[PDB]
């Protein structure tokens, strides 16, 4: 049998989180097997090329409970299949919910997508980098991710995306000089739609077409990892695309869906195979394809619905607890992330103490306070000084990513470098001075692409960013302060501890003049921040200190080399033994316009 | 036969440039045709496992210039031989010069290299770089060439080097992040010692078994060139390997060595120097030069200490 | 009250299995509770730094059937510890038999050896594994034994051994790459006399300190589970060690001994009840404490006789019918070498219990053989070909031990005839013909290089050696035909119907060919025991078709010649060895050819 006792044993517990080893179609030297979930089916025939499309040529036959499997000789790899299920009276054709590879037979997506059978052999040569990852580790480790869109991000020709190998090495090049650890994929599982940005998700176990085949994904993620950079991908359990084709009504009744009365696309997580296949998925990327991390959007959706009367998806709640600790089971160094845009409390826990087992959470409070802080003039600055104080009191309650992505740079919400007030030196200057207390900030890192270089225009997949924007010197700057962000970033441990330990408060009650002091510091090391909200430059403006002596200036917002006016303080400032800010000592400094100053005691 | 009256008069004169189209190993389906250049031999045998072994089932005949031919029927592919040369008195086994591929049947990290019989067929895709390829011109061209030894270069885990397929893909990758035009590849020919870089060469003509087969090596190269890089090959005419089966001493006496006893004497090597006087000599040294540029589709030959020469 | 009366009740009978559970030392964070049985005792104390090994400080109170009992406030793990027992006019300080650990105060074992307090408390990993462990089972499964001295296997530098965790990855990354199934490892009870390799014990519920701590070695069988590796422990329940503060003379009268030619008076008396629960509930304590997969009893027949001894044949069954009662599916080895009946059979059976037994019958008739010249083997055909009428008498297990390569008796490399090549050759022959052979397989260690030299415990074996080509060629024969013994069920199947021969009266030029059967598969094994290569040599075989040729003992790849079928042979149907069909092969030199029909 293709199925043994076992294999319908887990399909029916819900513990065949294997299922994408049986499940689908799978190659064999003179055919291919084929196995379908259909539990309200009458019969399921497999379609194709390799029968002249004949229904009655190789009927399915049900191995266990609501498992359909059949062999086909002649199907070979790279054959178009198709299920065709029957419901009574009616019958209909599907694709593979399973399927590794999906080709358009039309040759565009959005009219038509077919299964594809598929060999996912690789040769891999991220060993080294395997064992290196730390996963859970990495908490006390720099995170800095570059949230990317593969299509979106650069043309070799005007309206045509870079292949999956072909965008390999520029994108490596790339995120190496800017310092970034890792790259966050927006969802690649096959998509109907190109406009959804991947996120309505008919293929989960097939990479999209629109790159190359299978296993150039695979050397995408290979080449990264060998230069040391790690891939995380968004991952979308919350719900599937619509597609007459694809999942919706699977047997002509609803399979994926809730048998009760984006809604009818929401997967049931009452039913043992509908967590089997979503949580076999999460496992399938990570072992397939070494994936690094799993992102997990709209968690709140999945959580909440809207005798009992209750609005928490309880199904769901634990899908999510089972599923991060399968994960981490399986995986001990993958990383999982949510966004989750309600209060709920843990989900950065673990489900052992009642959280939902991720690993981080997108800080996302924090990039709202932060934003609206920022578009407010500095004249106004003045009068909002609580929204920027007031983010730390929320700063440790999970483990958080400082996240700016897509979402906030599309529809009508405006590029990061058009949300900032004034003229173009201020603009560079307010940019700056964000990226600057985001990194000084508690919580690891997360940045959009374009964001990188302040680019003027709304993120548009149907176009590449406007790397045209790089001979202008500001955007160069911009790039450059990132660059050095990072680099500081992963060199001074002051900054991994995003725990009450590593922060500590020196000055927030500065509203006039719109600054605030505050200190990072893991063990001996620390690391001081000073920002100037306002454009007006500050002079002989002393700021408390626990260490005396010689102080160093790291970092200068303001640099020349980022495009700043050059003011500073020359590299060293004394510290004088005189009390300020409640210190034993204090730094008497000068603050550049719109700019953020980071200054280390001298080793 | 085997050898032509045109074959036996270009020998003599020093003239033969393509002699691996006769000498060393040459299969057919049915049987392997041999042919090995020694001149001082009273009687030259070739032993396999086709033959149990034996040294008398196959002993090639004498032709002209000194040149020994003969044909075994069974023998294959992929055979294992080796040549039984009878010097009056002495006999020693010896391997073939014109060796197209040499393998250890140990599998032994110190083993001796065995001859084995070998097809050479491979159909290249590298059609647009050698069109479009330019030699001398170069000199107004950007060459920037990465030195490479395959070994030593990356390692698929501890201790164990990529095949000739296996490099292909991260090699061309590395040189084409980093820009270079050529990839310079140490002494490729087969050498006894690991240690030496490949600057000691037993088999001149068979390509080191450490990396895979002719094809994969063949492959290696054709890959490159699609990918735009050009492979130059280092290339060692100035000495050859003091191997006891090997070039020394090949028919009981000196042959690709000086006769002279004094002209013997050299302070790099010493012994172990090409006899350039000998027309078979210069026939055994050009014809690789040519062979590896033309069965192998080689941009460029690179030899190293010249003033020794 | 340190002990139930069931304890006490149970002890009496015999019938206390998990007595390591109250007998001993056990500790509590406060202090420990001490346990021994001495039932000819005046009085028991316990010395040790927590009273100035003072005897009057904790005498152990006499409980029911000889069994004391003390508890001792701050005595503490790691401490050494010792009894005291008094006879009458006499007292002497003994050391615990329940000890488990054990460390030598000077530093070296052969001056003194001391119990130490110990807690076994240690986490498993190995829970994949034991949920499929089969023996019982492994009847019609491949066990491929990798015999280890762990001493003798690897060195970190001269004359210093590996840790129980530092051999952990070293041995289960050989033992996988050769393909062997299991390790069974010479002794590793406490024991002073390093040279005694184990078998003169003191300690039978101590691993032995040379290698690490107790925990450390459970390490090492938890790892080598997770790696799919079964531990098999050997065990010594024929007869302790001569040490005077050893079991010998415990209460002060015979104890433990008798109230055997081979050991006299350190013979177990399997009569008494106290001697059983001792003896038996160690072997449990193995099993439940450490994971052991199986238990190897050796010189069994020294037990069975003195005719027969009945209170050990007694004892043996229990023995068996105990464990696979606790752990159904463990796996208990014997070697007996007097032609005892049954001893692979159920006690239900009037067999003795076990699962498999050495054939050392077998083992003598092979070395016999092959030590013999291939010009004389002519006329000692019989030798070689009789091993199958006594093949089946029990669950066997074909054997190639230590103590085959001690005491002179020469390397297996040694034992062969010829020169260099030859001898390579006849190893690789012989282990091809013992894998054919019907019986799982045990290799002591540095066969599968076939080394030159006779084992020597107090060195590391000759992995240097492993450079050069013959044995490196032998190392890869192992492997290769450990690879056929997993891949293919035919020689899962050590019954009678498994085998059937195709011709064995090919005396003249020493052939064998023989079949081994399951069901739809058949693996065809022809032998030539001569160094002459036959040409035109037919077997016949029972399906007409294409076959393959699996694997070529003569492959140049292995040291060989290189003479072979190589695949590709097609069946002619003429009669051949009252077959309906015939092969016609060449028969490489001293090689054998396995070969299966095309599918």
């Amino acid at each position: 049998s293709w199925l043994t006792e076992e294999d319908i044993r887990r399909w029916e517990s819900g513990t065949f989180y294997d299922s994408y080893r049986k499940l689908g179609a799978h190659p064999d030297e003179e055919g291919t097997w084929f196995c379908v979930w259909a539990p309200h089916a009458d019969a399921v025939s497999v379609l194709g090329a390799f029968n002249n499309w004949d229904p009655e040529a190789h009927q399915l036959e049900r191995y266990g409970a609501g498992l359909w499997a059949g062999y086909v000789p002649g199907a070979l790899p790279g054959h178009a299949y198709k299920y065709r299920i029957r419901h009574g009276f009616y019958q209909a054709d599907k694709t593979d919910p399973y399927a590794f590879a999906m080709e358009p037979p039309t040759g565009s997506p959005i009219e038509g997508l077919a299964s594809i059978i598929t060999r996912l052999d690789y040769t891999w040569h991220d060993d080294a980098w395997m064992q290196r990852r730390k996963g859970p580790a990495s908490l006390y480790e720099p995170v800095s991710i570059y949230e990317v869109h593969l299509g979106s991000w650069r043309h070799k020709q005007p309206g045509v995306s870079f292949s999956y190998r072909e965008i390999a090495e520029p994108l490596a090049d790339y995120v190496q000089d800017l310092g970034f650890t890792h790259v966050e994929l927006l969802p690649i599982m096959e998509h109907p739609y190109y406009g959804s940005w991947g996120y309505q998700v008919v293929g989960y176990y097939a990479p999209t077409f629109r790159y190359g085949t299978p296993q150039d994904l695979m050397y995408l993620i290979d080449y990264l990892h060998q230069r040391g950079i790690g891939v995380i991908l968004d991952w979308v359990p919350s719900h599937f695309a619509a597609d007459p084709q694809g999942l919706v009504y699977f047997d002509g009744t609803t399979l994926f869906e809730y048998d009760d009365p984006w809604g009818t696309y929401v997967f049931d997580y009452n039913k043992p195979g509908v967590r089997n296949f979503l949580i076999s998925n999460a496992l399938f990327w990570l072992d397939y394809y070494h994936v690094d991390g799993l992102r997990v959007d709209a968690v709140a959706s999945m959580l909440y619905r809207d005798i009992f009367g209750g609005r928490e998806n309880l199904e769901a709640i634990d899908f999510i607890k089972k599923f991060n600790e399968t994960v981490y089971l399986h995986f001990p160094e993958a990383i999982t992330i949510a966004e989750e845009s309600t209060a709920w409390p843990g989900v950065s826990a673990p489900t052992y103490n009642n959280g939902l087992g991720f690993l981080y959470k997108w800080n996302m409070g924090w990039m709202h306070d932060t934003l609206d802080y920022m578009r407010r003039d500095p004249v106004h600055r003045k009068y909002h000084h609580d929204t920027l104080t007031f983010s730390l009191w929320y700063a440790f309650s999970e483990h958080y990513i400082l996240p700016l992505s897509h979402d906030e740079v599309v529809h009508g919400k405006g590029s990061l470098w058009t949300k900032m007030p004034g003229d173009d030196w201020q603009k560079a200057a307010n940019l700056r001075l964000l990226y600057g207390h985001m990194w000084g900030h508690p919580g690891k890192k997360l940045l959009f692409m374009g964001g990188e270089f302040g680019q003027h225009h709304e993120w548009n997949h149907d176009t590449q960013l406007e790397w045209h924007l790089l001979d202008q010197p500001y955007h160069r700057g911009i790039q450059a302060w990132v660059r050095d962000l990072n680099h500081l970033y992963r060199t001074h441990p002051a900054l991994w501890h995003d725990g009450p330990e590593g922060f500590e408060w020196i000055d927030f009650n500065d509203r006039d003049q719109s600054v605030i002091c505050y200190l990072r510091k893991h063990t001996d090391r620390l690391l001081l921040f000073v920002l100037n909200f306002t454009p007006v430059p500050r002079e002989h403006y002393r700021v408390g200190v626990p260490i005396g002596g010689p102080w160093r200036e790291v970092l200068n917002s303001d640099a020349v080399a980022y495009g700043g006016s050059g003011m500073g303080n020359f590299g060293r400032v004394e510290a004088v033994p005189e009390s300020w800010h409640g210190r034993p000592f204090h730094l008497e400094l000068t603050l550049p316009p719109l700019a953020i100053l980071i200054l280390e005691p001298e080793s | 036969s085997w050898l032509t009256e045109e074959d036996i008069r270009r020998w003599e004169s020093g003239t033969f440039y393509d002699s691996y189209r006769k000498l060393g190993a040459h299969p057919d389906e049915e049987g392997t045709w041999f042919c090995v250049w020694a001149p001082h031999a009273d009687a030259v045998s070739v032993l396999g496992a086709f033959n149990n072994w034996d040294p008398e089932a196959h002993q090639l005949e004498r032709y002209g210039a000194g040149l020994w031919a003969g044909y075994v029927p069974g023998a294959l592919p992929g055979h294992a031989y080796k040549y039984r040369i009878r010097h009056g008195f002495y006999q020693a086994d010896k391997t073939d010069p014109y060796a197209f591929a040499m393998e250890p049947p140990t599998g032994s990290p110190i083993e001796g290299l065995a001859s084995i019989i070998t097809r050479l067929d491979y159909t290249w895709h590298d059609d647009a770089w050698m069109q479009r390829r330019k030699g001398p011109a170069s000199l107004y061209e950007p060459v920037s060439i990465y030195e490479v030894h395959l070994g030593s270069w990356r390692h698929k885990q501890p201790g164990v080097s990529f095949s000739y397929r296996e490099i292909a893909e991260p090699l061309a990758d590395y040189v084409q992040d980093l820009g270079f035009t050529h990839v310079e590849l140490l002494p490729i020919m087969e050498h006894p010692y690991y240690g030496s870089w490949g600057y000691q060469v037993v088999g001149y003509y068979a390509p080191t078994f450490r990396y895979g087969t002719p094809q994969d090596l063949m492959y290696l190269i054709d890959y490159l060139h699609q990918r735009g890089i050009g492979v130059i090959l280092d290339w060692v005419p100035s000495h050859f390997a003091a191997d006891p089966q090997g070039l020394v001493y090949f028919d009981g006496t000196t042959l690709f060595e000086y006769d002279d006893p004094r002209m013997r004497h050299h302070p790099d090597w010493g012994t172990y120097v090409f006899d350039y006087n000998k027309p078979g000599v210069r026939n055994f040294l050009i014809s690789n030069a040519l062979f590896w540029l033309d069965y192998y589709h080689v941009d460029g030959l690179r030899v190293d200490a010249v003033a020794s020469m």
